């Protein structure tokens, strides 16, 4: 499950990937990435103030809504699908698309009724409405 | 990104492109110097809209046609972020494949 | 650069930062989404003054607090080019270490 | 023969070097480049509309016109030469220059009389006049 | 002793690191850098016209003037020190600081009385006053 | 790029540079701090003219002279995209080479 | 399925592993061996004249007959099993044993009733009776 | 092959060996120089019997006991191709492990 | 060393071997378990005679015949340090190759 | 201090080098061996029943007894020395000998008076007398 | 030219390959071996007392005497040849044989009339008769 | 192991060997084919005696003399596990070395 909070990624954070985790296993010796299957669909995520109206696009060119699914399980988002197989005289109109599933941990449990998904122009969008918060106001210090 | 394919009817470039976020206005197909050319530029879209992958720029692809290709009968289609170019061969000749199939 | 430490009284981020050449004005500590945030920007100083190391830019760090941390009792101190953040634990519990010492 | 049409180079093209050819032999295990001998003379090529008035410069500092040759064979351009050897008290005025030959496939057969070559300031220029063409007009599509 | 004149570093110079020295030992197989100990204190050097009023800062955050020393030996600058060890309940405030010594060859012998060192804000500064010179005027050539 | 050579008469920097596309105006030779300096900038030329290789910028080289070099007798020549600097030694001393030659 | 006839292994054979197959993929970049799971049980195979009374031993020290299975599917032998998990105060009496399945292609379809399997001393044995054949007599040539 | 384990009651060498195809006659356990020793030789068996793995030879393992181990209370068991040696500690002390389990 | 070849008439193993220093007595060709087998041993020769390369031993090669090969019509020839085995196919079928040749 | 009991070496022992220690740091990235300095003097050790009458030879060809020292510190053996430097017209009669010190942990504290060292034929010998023990008798088990 | 005296090979000799030459260029980065072309014909050399009646065999299976040549140039032996190309229906009877030339420096100039070459059984032999010598008698020392 | 040295008086092989545990009986020095040869065999010694390093075997080294070396004036000495061979040059010629020494 992608989790943006998770210590494993580099941001400016505590973990700092460059530390023990990146230095320890700089080679990817062992389990595969699944980077082949997620190359099928690159997806971002933006958080707006009103929503994780998930600015989660995914690029599935030539995909039909029967072949994709948006689910929530454990209150976590799931994206999965696969382009149809080739017909006898299929115009590929592509490189190999297949089998992928991606999961993103939302910061809060979503209302499943509030989430909208649309597919247009080969692009899924998924909207997650979030609750209104002041956000924890950030106090300032002086030098 | 662009695959090279062969059909019996046609190749040269039985090509695709992965053009996602392009308008057909922004794309040009052409044959110059008897070589296929696909060019264009990526623009911007809605701030509501996301993309993970490569960034935006101009882009511009050049393919050596057979000297005896039908340059006149070239077609290009764009659907769902892909371009497909078709160059008709002077003679339809499928590659024969002898695979055991009933 | 930022180390993670544990004390008995406190961790979450018993953090430092190496902030050299920052003013406390230029720094922000915060908890947003219940995550610690340290951000700011490096400015310029006297042309009499030298620095070997990384350059200047904005900078901005994000740390997962325990859900049961004292967000209210967070403190931050800056002295001599370092920041120190302290997050009080809900219960002081030292890691016990049984080392042979008299 | 350098050929700008050739599938082996990366441009945006069909071949796409990053595919099978670059992935297959990412190491240069086998035949040498000749990259040592072509380092003698780096040469570009520009095509103007009027001509492949070959905007083919080559950098041969300290070279004499006896030592260089411009030939056309198979209607293909050839550049070759080598700086003279060292005299007893030669002022090098250099690093090692030696033995090179480069060939560029022209898109059309050149008229050998029409080609001009000049050497000045340590720079060869070679001009190839081409035939007048409308060029294949590029049709536009709409979205 | 860092020496900016020294052939080993890359500048535009005669040596040119990329030559025999860098190509010969591109791997650091053998003696250690001391790059661990100098990471303790990164220090620049600027030369102003009035002085090598050494624009030599060093970053020693949390250091006391007892722990650092500025010396001149052989008329060469020396920087050395180490942050104190940990007390029982020391607030770190750090990563591991320890044991370093750096030396810079001055272009001229310094007057030891003229050099000033200050420590403020975790930053040493060291000033070396130099003698007044016209500098060797640079003659210009025409093309 | 710049080679270091020795002659009997002279070295220090019996140097070249590969300066192609430079005017002698754009070049400076100097001794500063008793060190040789070669600097300059590359400009533009005719659009009729081609170059494969590195791009244009400023450039600026620094060579440690022997303390007993003839700084006064330094000469620099530029021909066909190269600079040659000569620093006369205080004493002509060829490196002896005993090679079997008649 | 291990198959001793298969071109992939080195024997003196046609394939000769050292050829294209071994030279092509000398690194094991890609799919895992399953060499971890088969290390659980190393098993030989001997063929006697009377039988592939399979001189197929397997070393499963501390294994119970509930945990192992001998099956024939597609008329191919199958060995599989896994030592029980740890009890609360289990004397390991081991390193990690787990999950394995090995398959051997028999040269002929076996009579499933004729095969015997025994487990004793931590050793499975499996016997496959084969049909009587003259064997293809080997003709001799003279020099 | 031989693992080192700890129990509360005992370690030193809470050892195994993978001894497959050994008889308990062919094995010796001992403490010499106050160090544990496991040695023996592999023999032959029935030609009906198979083994894939390492070959046969002598073999002979040496383990540093705590100076305060019960050398007297050492036990060794062999079952199904493994040896297990147990050295009683002078004091049973489990390593404490604070894992969240109900 | 042994190459696999195909002819129209025959393959299975249209094999060679590099057998140098073997007598045809020392070689056996056979089909056992319907698999081709080539075996033999290298002997010694005249001390006047030299060989650079691999040493002497037994040797013994095993090839999977098509189930529908002519086992009966197998032939083997030895000349000048090579063996050639021929297995007749049940049907002569050349691989077709469409290469541009007049 | 070489210690034959030490877990780091491979024997048949508990540690088993091939485990975590050898797999973890199979490359010698970090501290040097001192394998250069101990190449000066290769030394074995045999234990006889009567003594670690240390069958510790060391090969110091051309060495003088002034240049070598045998010491016991912490009741541990020490060997150290270095062949003399070169005289003006020294017959080398060698490759570079220099600076080494080796230490071996004895299983028991030695009586320093009882140890003999001799140098002959370029060979040090050192004898350590040990105390008489029954040795822990080895009990036998039956199958 | 193979020369058995040459410092480059390992024997017990002065050079000792393991020294500077082998350590310097342990990788074969640069010129090719020609080890591909000499694999065509592996050839030994034995020296008998009567002759370098060159116990130089070469393995050329299927070769004709037209295709091989034995020459002496500079009084050095030369072996060269290549199996004929493929006929239309050639029984290969082989792997690719082609283009090779090997040269061996004889310790003395040979009488070209005295050398015999024979080809039989796919084996060249070449005999070089040498002059009679006492050989330099080897003096013995005592210990 | 064997170093090559040069003196003014002599080289060819101003050689050593590391011969430890050899008797001068077991060693032969010779010139054969005008090449230096050092050979011999290692034997056994006292069981009281230790050696760490390489094992025992025959050994046998071959060095190309200058054609104009004094083969007659070759000397060999063995002391403390080394052999030293000296081949006198036809003319004493030191390599000159111009190093700054007073």
């Amino acid at each position: 499950l992608l989790d943006p909070l998770s210590p494993m990624r580099t941001m400016r954070q505590m973990l700092d990937t460059m530390d023990r985790m990146f230095e320890d296993t700089m080679p990817v010796s062992g389990r595969n990435r699944g980077g082949s299957g997620v190359s099928e669909i690159r997806a971002p995520w933006d958080i707006k103030e009103e929503e994780h109206e998930i600015k989660m696009r995914f690029d599935m060119p030539g995909l039909s809504k029967e072949d994709v699914k948006i689910s929530v399980e454990d209150n976590v988002l799931v994206i999965k699908g696969e382009q149809k197989k080739e017909d006898s005289d299929d115009s590929w109109s592509g490189r190999s698309v297949s089998s992928y599933g991606t999961r993103l941990q939302l910061p809060d449990n979503c209302e499943k009724d509030k989430i909208k998904a649309e597919l247009k122009n080969g692009v899924l969008f998924i909207t997650i409405p979030k609750t209104k918060v002041e956000r924890k106001v950030i106090d300032v210090q002086i030098q | 990104r662009a695959p090279w394919d062969i059909k019996e009817e046609e190749h040269e470039i039985k090509m695709r492109f992965d053009m996602p976020g392009l308008s057909k206005e922004d794309v040009k197909i052409s044959v110059e110097d008897n070589v296929l050319v696909i060019k264009g530029e990526q623009k911007k879209e809605d701030s509501d809209d996301s993309w993970s992958g490569r960034s935006v720029s101009s882009y511009g692809t050049r393919l050596q046609l057979p000297d005896n290709c039908e340059k006149d009968k070239i077609k290009a289609e764009l659907k769902n972020g892909v371009l497909f170019i078709t160059i008709p061969k002077t003679k339809v000749e499928r590659k024969v494949i002898d695979v055991q199939i009933q």
